[PDB]
């Protein structure tokens, strides 16, 4: 099976730039094809940027022909993306690929082009403020707020708890992220067994368990 | 240079029926080639050359097209077809351009939300910041409205929605809306309320928690 793995470095400061790498597995980058690498903006617009052929030449996307190079190192298997004078623009999903016909893609990397800080996620429980009527179900939950950058990893009772979970998608608070997950687990096991939220965040190593308790009284 | 334009832009259909979408060349193409998408995964190879499918691909799919005008079908939609599906073109290179997709979402019941609405923690006070989190989950169709009431009357400001798309098992929406406040603001105040409106009921789902509690 052929294989395509890009990588490279995840934040980058405006004006900088980039390079990503594509490592690719079980066919040689010399011997046939075209390799490609294609850019994923947030909402779901695909770019072509530019390939290189088996043989050495390079063609790129005229938009990006003056800011991107494609460049490659046979010896370890390697072809990369180099992205000079980053803008904030160029925010998006890095996926390499195999070419003609677009088969074989690599899983994507993400690259994200701010002045913003690798802050780590402040987590709180959420609990019930009493209410009224209902029914049978309780819903607690996480509040994951304030870190940067995207992602965290929210997952409850260490990944027992799978069914009843909505990791609710990230967004923006300022200029850092807020998420939050919510689990609907039945009254009567609460809290005689025990819920808890475990967070997670690669980009600051941060990894902390919360139990969510009744609350207050 | 050459502009895909594709049709249907959401499309929602029920396992066992038929499906057509549409791609359409703004000037005449090679050959077009389409993808499948789902949420976190990358773009996976369907048709190529207009009409030749992929190898790992059911041949409930097909595509289609004469020069400028295109089409995939799925014959009969499976429910791990919901996805969404990109065309692309080769022409005389200017450069490679793709569409920008037609969404595919299943069919299923009317569910009404299960509304849910939670106080700032004690942990979350210490820092100055106070967030009231409204959870409306599990409902369909996906057209909700939140309104936010802080004692009484009805606030915009500070509201923060966010929306799943479709459930991976049940096939519903779910969405989180957070009001954030400061300390001092929120401690000014005594009535928080949530309230939703879905389709299927005219009369609100309002969840209420009010300051004095325990
Ligand atoms: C290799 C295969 C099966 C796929 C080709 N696809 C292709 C072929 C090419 N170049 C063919 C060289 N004249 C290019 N290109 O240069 O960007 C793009 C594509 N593509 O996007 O699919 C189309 C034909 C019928 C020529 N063939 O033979």
């Amino acid at each position: 099976d052929v294989q395509l793995q890009e990588s490279g470095p995840g934040l980058v400061k405006p004006s900088q730039s980039q390079s990503l790498t594509c490592t690719v597995t079980g066919y040689s980058i010399t011997s046939d094809y075209a390799w490609n690498w294609i850019r994923q903006f947030p909402g779901n617009k695909l770019e072509w940027m530019g390939y290189m052929s088996y043989s050495g030449s390079t063609r790129y996307n005229p938009s990006l022909r003056s800011r991107i190079s494609i460049t490659r190192d046979t010896s370890k298997n390697q072809f990369f993306l180099q992205l000079k004078s980053v803008t904030t623009e160029d925010t998006a999903t890095y996926f390499c690929a195999r070419g003609w016909p677009l088969a074989y893609w690599g899983q994507g990397t993400q690259v994200s082009v701010s002045e913003a800080k690798t802050t780590p996620p402040s987590v709180y429980p959420l609990a019930p403020g009493s209410a009224a009527q209902t029914n049978s179900m309780v819903t607690l939950g996480c509040l994951v707020k304030g870190y940067f950058p995207e992602p965290v990893t929210v997952t409850w009772n260490s990944g027992s708890l799978s069914s009843g979970v909505h990791t609710f998608p990230a967004v923006l608070q300022s200029d850092l992220y807020t998420l939050s997950s919510s689990v609907t687990v039945p009254s009567s096991p609460r809290p005689s067994e025990t819920v808890t939220c475990n967070v997670a965040h690669p980009a600051s190593s941060t990894k902390v368990d919360k139990k969510i308790v009744p609350r207050d009284c | 240079q050459i502009v895909l334009t594709q049709s249907p832009a959401i499309m929602s259909a029920s396992p066992g029926e038929k499906v057509t979408m549409t791609c359409s060349a703004s000037s005449s193409v090679y050959y077009m080639y389409w993808y499948q998408q789902k949420p976190g995964s990358s773009p996976r190879l369907l048709i190529y050359d207009t009409s030749n499918l992929a190898s790992g691909v059911p041949v409930r799919f097909s595509g289609s097209g004469s020069g400028t005008s295109y089409s995939l079908t799925i014959s009969r939609m499976e429910a791990e077809d919901a996805a969404t599906y990109y065309c692309q073109q080769w022409s005389s290179y200017p450069p490679i351009t793709f569409g920008v997709g037609t969404k595919l979402e299943l069919k299923r019941a009317d569910a009404a939300p299960t509304v849910s609405i939670f106080p700032p923690s004690s942990e979350q006070l210490t820092s100055g910041g106070a967030s009231v989190v409204c959870f409306l989950n599990n409902f369909y169709p996906k057209d909700i409205n939140v309104k936010w009431k802080i004692d009484g009357s009805e606030r915009q400001n500070g509201v923060l929605n966010s929306w799943t798309d479709q459930d991976s098992k049940d096939s519903t929406y779910s969405m989180s809306s957070t009001l954030t406040l400061t300390k001092d603001e929120y401690e000014r105040h005594n009535s928080y309320t949530c309230e939703a409106t879905h389709k299927t009921s005219t009369s609100p789902i309002v969840k209420s928690f009010n300051r004095n509690e325990c």
